[PDB]
């Protein structure tokens, strides 16, 4: 058994040939070696140190070629030969990664053994053109009402999740995955997002908790977890999104739709910062060398809503930069903001205020689409925005507690109820068919009257009532996804039926 | 190996040796320079080629003459571990700096070790009652948990830790490690004396605690592997002895700080705010070596002397990456006379939840946070105007927040002496009950001062009677 | 060569490491036995209910 | 299905407006909805009656 | 299934250290001498084939 597998392994090694490249290590220490020789070295190629370390080579110099070690310092020894793998970095890409945690080099670190990847690919694949795009029309619903309504998410679209560290920073993304369980459960393959959660700089225990949560929500099956743990090397951390991207591109290429969460790119940037300064490259703005923008841009532009030619397969991206002190003027946050098609600002103060999820909606934007959300939901949340916009001004007047105009305090009264409606406890998403009623009630002002304290009570009960009686109404919202006159009236009657009583 | 060498350079405590013979050392090897100052331990950190290494120097430097023999003692320094290390204060070389005579031991182990794998993990977090209301409410502790303190300049970072040790580690029978990195000698004498006195170290007897203490004065390089030494002691307990573990680390700003000093000298471009580009690898490694495994779930407590209280400085920022709870303590809140001095809107725990400590607990905490955040919001209005120019509803909230704040003032136990007020320790079950009532304003009608510097709700009531008298 | 040397030596000298079935028993568990749900309780059984309800029944919902 | 029962129930609620004062008939109806939903949640919760005796 | 998989892993690591023991046994032998000749003639064969 184990003997048989070993017998296969023993059989699996025999014979080798002349090594036409060499170079003798000299520098070693600082975990970045620089070796003398190597002229056959094709750039970005993977070079096998005779210690057993592999390091790709990112700096070529007519003195000493700078091979970034993945492995340990002590194993490498000065004067060792390195023999070129002769292959630029590549990862196995396929569908075998579905239900797998993998480290940066694509080794199953969950130890569910080998991966049934249908290829290997290169991590430096470039972003598809203008012509290979198609118009975006693929809604994505996170189960958090505010996200769908305020910042509607399409596919092939970049939305940057930004805000203070670990304010359930991970949790916001996980919520999306959970409502995307509904589409995943749904047999529509192109609506099945094979979700790729990339975890950079995080400890094994945190990750272990995350995989436990995902396995608990049994979403792990379609999830791929690409990891670059806190332990894992700085080159490997830099390489981890780009190889995650390759796995995603296999889905995208196939016409399959998928979603890539890049959590947190801020730690990737630190990794490149370290890497570059120990390639002795001059420090950039905030010690991230400029061309970091180039690095990030090529990575991010591989999220694309491709043409019908390419099977419509759209990898969707959600970058995550955990801004320290909300410092968006920091070079990497400024850079990313420009690249991304939305920003989803979150705010700690609003967390403390008890708004959980805590979203700074003023700076949360989605510059792209509205076919990035449901037509029905577009109709109802049309003036959710208006009410909220009025609410922002009104709230300012309300502060300092000056005697409000009755009209402004009407807005204030309406607005408050909406705010309580938005809040949702982590790991509880909501199905869109039942987010349309709640927003209908609020927007059609039926909730404006209902007192703030019992809005939460009301919300729960309203849902129960609709499950009992107007479940026909829910079925129709599910089935037709655009509120018709009949649905608006039916819904109005239903809402009236439970708002009164 | 007998790799002879010379000391080519002594550029600070980053001595460079020229190993005369072309016999090669390896990175993380250890070398003994034998001097009338006894052995001096160096650790190979670069090979610059031509058999000219650049070596970190652990022990003190001075007197060195260029062209001085080196001998390679190889590998990572070997500490001594066993149950017979329990009760000792250990240098880094295994020497008893509490001078209990050569540390009796079983197996002596290399300082450097690998961080347990993703597969090796077995992550679990219980509830752990600290007997401190603010801690329990805002950040419920857990077994195997990673706690972090981002306190001042030992203004009571030490006090906080000492109280925690007094409660938790004398309520934990399993092994516990105190590793004190670059901390003042007097604190060590006080702690040692206290430990011996409180029998946690029975001097003649056995100790359920072990101690590693690294003095601030000691060269930076020594402080760097003071931590690594401690991690080995912990690993032996965790793994080989198998027993339940705890670990306390203070001051781990010094760990970071020491690293940044050597980095520049080593010849590494020191990244932003002068902090080493290898900050991330080191913090990561330490916190991936201290990790919850099936071998043992290691409760760690880390105390960061936030430098000038800037937590956005990269070293506190990277600490946040590997923590599961934080209890950031504000120097300002200490000045207000609140002891505990923990910032309450900057406390978090993964174990604070609506089912991890129950919906009732979560709701109670939520309201406290909301109330305080409102109060913080109305600080502007209160100051520019007054509290009589605040709305009545708000004035109730403000009065409640002031009461809650004062309620949080709860005397310290170890520092019952230092504060001068008998310590107030309160059970978790009691805490949930107490805050629920207060939030329902049932006890909000009695002096704010009554709430000030006392324990549980019953204690507030009794102090109201005292104030009434 | 070295492949052969290792192959021969290893395989021959121990193919599988020894195993202990007994150790499995602690770490595994067999089927847990049914609870025998039987026949459920009889709802609004006996004329105890009936007499109670007839007598109780005098409440007109005004 | 369950909806036939409940439509007749809620029709009876708005009829019960005309004859209100049966305070535990309505609690029984609320219960009949509850327990109907309980069997519904039970039967929808329903796992397989066996292991995957083929594969697993 | 969990212990069965564990037992395969345990079997594999036990048999892994038993492999290490055979490696240490080979490097002791004057197979250590004789395989230098094997490597030598293999380099003759390879390099003549180059």
């Amino acid at each position: 058994e184990v003997s048989s597998i070993l017998e296969e392994r023993i059989k699996g090694v025999s014979d080798e040939a002349n090594l036409n490249e060499t170079g003798r290590v000299l520098a070693v220490g600082d975990g970045i070696a620089r070796v003398f020789g190597l002229n056959n070295i094709q750039a970005e190629e993977l070079v096998e140190f005779s210690s057993g370390v592999k390091g790709m080579a990112l700096n070529l110099e007519p003195g000493q070629v700078g091979i970034v070690l993945f492995g340990s310092d002590r194993l490498v020894k000065e004067g060792e030969l390195v023999k070129r793998t002769g292959n630029i970095v590549d990862v196995p890409v396929g569908p075998g990664l579905l239900g797998r945690v993998v480290d940066a080099l694509g080794n199953p670190i969950d130890g569910k053994g080998p991966i049934d990847a249908a290829g290997r690919s290169r991590a430096q694949v470039k972003a598809p053109g203008i012509l290979p795009r198609r118009s975006v029309h693929e809604p994505v619903q996170t189960g958090l009402k505010a996200v769908d309504a305020l910042v509607p998410i399409g596919r092939g679209q970049r939305e940057l999740i930004i805000g203070d560290r670990q304010t359930g920073k991970t949790a916001v993304a996980l919520d999306t995955i959970l409502n995307q369980k509904r589409w995943n459960n749904g047999s529509d393959e192109s609506k099945k997002l094979y979700c790729v959660y990339v975890a950079v700089g995080q400890k094994r225990s945190t990750v272990a908790q995350l995989v436990q949560t995902l396995e608990q929500h049994d979403a792990m099956k379609y999830s791929i977890i690409v990891a670059a743990t806190a332990s894992e090397a700085a080159p490997l951390q830099y390489l981890a999104p780009f190889t995650a991207a390759s796995i995603g591109e296999w889905f995208r290429d196939n016409g399959k739709h998928a979603l890539i969460v890049y959590d947190d790119l801020s730690k990737q940037a630190v990794a490149y910062r370290q890497l570059s300064l120990l390639l002795r490259r001059p420090p950039g703005r905030e010690a991230y060398p400029g061309d970091v923008f180039y690095l990030h841009s090529r990575l991010l532009e591989r999220a694309a809503k491709l043409s019908e030619k390419e099977g419509s397969g759209s990898l969707t991206a959600l970058p995550v930069i955990e801004t320290q002190g909300g410092d968006v003027s920091a070079y990497i946050p400024t850079n990313v903001i420009s690249i991304t098609d939305g920003q989803i600002f979150l705010e700690a103060e609003l967390f403390y205020k008890g708004i959980r999820p805590a979203i700074n909606v003023g700076l949360s934007v989605s510059r792209v689409g509205s076919a990035a959300q449901v037509k029905a939901l577009k109709q109802v949340a049309g003036s959710l925005k208006l009410f909220l916009a009025q609410y922002r001004e009104v709230a300012a007047f309300a502060q300092f507690g000056s005697d409000l105009d009755a009209s402004t305090k009407q807005t204030l009264v309406r607005g408050e109820r909406l705010t309580q409606l938005l809040k949702q406890n982590q790991y509880s998403p909501l199905a869109t068919e039942e987010q349309v009623p709640l927003i209908y009630a609020g927007v059609n002002g039926h909730l404006d009257g209902i007192e703030l304290s019992r809005i939460g009570e009301f919300e729960s009960s309203f849902l129960s009532y609709l499950k009992s009686n107007h479940n026909e109404l829910l079925t129709e919202i599910r089935e037709k996804g655009e509120l018709s006159k009949e649905l608006l009236a039916s819904l109005k009657s239903a809402t009236e039926s439970f708002v009164a009583t | 190996t007998p790799i002879t060498g010379k000391v080519t350079a002594v550029i600070g405590a980053i001595v460079d040796v020229h190993f005369e013979q072309s016999e090669l050392p390896a990175i993380l090897n250890a070398l003994e320079i034998k001097t009338p100052q006894g052995k001096l331990v160096l650790e190979v950190a670069q090979h610059l080629g031509e058999n000219t290494v650049r070596t970190i120097a652990m022990d003190g430097t001075e007197g060195l003459v260029r062209g001085e023999k080196v001998l390679d003692t190889g590998g990572p320094i070997s500490v001594p571990v066993g149950r017979e290390t329990l009760g000792r204060i250990i240098n880094v070389i295994g020497e008893p700096i509490d001078e209990r005579g050569p540390i009796k031991s079983k197996l002596r182990k290399p300082i450097h070790a690998d961080p347990p794998s993703f597969a090796e993990q077995s992550t679990s977090a219980e509830i752990l009652e600290t007997g401190i209301k603010v801690v329990d409410l805002l950040a419920p502790y857990a077994r195997g948990g990673k706690i972090g303190l981002f306190g001042g300049a030992g203004v009571g970072k030490t006090v906080f830790i000492q109280e925690l040790i007094n409660n938790i580690a004398k309520a934990h029978g399993g092994f516990s490690v105190f590793t004190g990195v670059g901390e003042r000698t007097r604190e060590g004498n006080d702690l040692y004396r206290e430990m011996k006195e409180t029998g946690v170290i029975n001097l003649e007897g056995e100790s359920k605690v072990a101690l590693v203490f690294g003095q601030m004065n000691e060269p930076p390089g020594a402080r760097a592997r003071v931590a690594l030494t401690g991690l080995t002691i912990a690993e032996y307990f965790r793994d080989e002895e198998g027993q339940d573990v705890l670990l306390f680390i203070d001051n781990i700003f010094r760990f970071t700080q020491a690293g940044s000093e050597v980095s520049a000298l080593l010849g590494r471009i020191p990244s932003a705010v002068g902090y080493q580009p290898t900050l991330a690898t080191d913090m990561g490694l330490l916190q991936e070596r201290i990790t919850t495994t099936k071998k043992g779930s290691v409760t760690s407590v880390q105390a960061v002397y936030v430098p000038a209280d800037d937590l956005t400085d990269p070293a506190p920022a990277t600490t946040f990456a590997h923590l599961d709870a934080t209890t950031v303590l504000s120097r300002g809140i200490s000045e207000l006379g609140i002891y505990p001095a923990v910032d309450p809107l900057d406390s978090k725990s993964r174990l604070l939840d609506a089912a991890v400590v129950g919906q009732e607990h979560y709701d109670v905490a939520s309201k406290v946070q909301e109330t305080l955040q409102t109060y913080k919001s109305l600080q502007d209005i209160i100051a520019i105007l007054g509290m009589d120019e605040l709305s009545e509803q708000d004035k109730l909230t403000v009065e409640r927040a002031r009461k809650i704040q004062r309620f949080l003032s709860q005397p310290f136990a170890v520092a019952e002496v230092f504060t001068g007020i008998p310590g107030k320790l309160v059970r978790l079950k009691d805490t949930v009950a107490s805050f629920k009532a207060v939030l329902e304003g049932k006890y909000d009608n009695i002096p704010e001062h009554a709430f000030y510097m006392v324990g549980g709700i019953e204690d507030v009531v009794a102090k109201a009677e005292k104030l009434a008298a | 060569n070295v492949i052969q040397d290792l192959y021969l030596r290893e395989l021959k000298d121990t193919k599988l490491a020894p195993s202990t079935l007994q150790d499995a028993e602690g770490n595994v568990k067999p089927w847990n036995p049914p609870q025998k749900p039987n026949l459920p309780e009889l709802e609004l059984q006996g004329p105890e209910a009936l007499k109670a309800y007839t007598e109780q029944n005098v409440e007109t919902a005004h | 299905a369950k909806s036939a029962a409940n439509k007749l129930d809620w029709a009876k609620v708005i009829s019960s407006l005309r004859i209100t004062g049966s305070t535990a008939t309505q609690l029984s109806s609320f219960k009949k909805r509850n327990d109907e939903a309980r069997r519904q949640l039970l039967e929808l919760q329903s796992q397989p009656t066996e292991v995957d005796f083929s594969h697993y | 299934v969990r212990y069965e998989a564990s037992l395969r892993q345990l079997e594999q690591r036990q048999l892994a250290k038993s492999v290490i023991s055979r490696v240490q046994s080979e490097l002791g032998n004057p197979k250590f001498q004789e395989k230098v000749l094997q490597q030598s003639i293999s380099e003759i064969e390879q390099l003549l084939s180059k």
